[PDB]
C-alpha cells in the first residue's frame, strides 16, 4: 500500500478488500455561562418622644 | 385663675415614623457554542 498520511509503506492482504488514506475528522462544542445575583436590603427607624 | 385660686395645665406630645427600603441587583447570562469538521492527522489542530 502506498504511503498515505502514515508510515513509509504498508502491506495489505487478500482477505482485506481496501485501505483508505482519506483523513476526515469532526468536532462539536457546547459551552455555557450564567450568573444569578440577588440583593435585598430593608431599613426602618421610628422615634417617639 | 380667678380671685386665691390658680390652675395651669400644659400638655405636649410628638411622634415620628420613617421607613426606607432599597433593593438593587443584576443578573447576567451568556452562552456561546461552536461546531466544525475537517475532511493527515496534523490538520486536526
Ligand atoms: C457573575 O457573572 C459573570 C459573567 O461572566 C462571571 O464572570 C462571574 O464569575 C459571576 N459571579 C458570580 C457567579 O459570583
Amino acid at each position: 500500500v502506498f504511503s498515505g498520511d502514515g508510515k513509509d509503506f504498508y502491506r495489505l492482504s487478500g482477505n482485506v478488500l481496501s485501505y483508505t488514506f482519506q483523513v476526515k475528522i469532526n468536532n462539536d462544542f457546547n459551552y455555557e455561562f450564567y450568573n444569578s445575583t440577588w440583593s435585598y436590603v430593608k431599613h426602618t427607624s421610628t422615634e417617639h418622644t | 385663675r380667678v380671685l386665691f385660686a390658680k390652675k395651669t395645665k400644659v400638655e405636649h406630645r410628638c411622634t415620628t415614623n420613617k421607613l426606607s427600603e432599597k433593593h438593587e441587583g443584576s443578573f447576567i447570562q451568556g452562552a456561546e457554542k461552536s461546531i466544525s469538521l475537517i475532511r493527515s492527522e496534523y490538520g486536526a489542530a
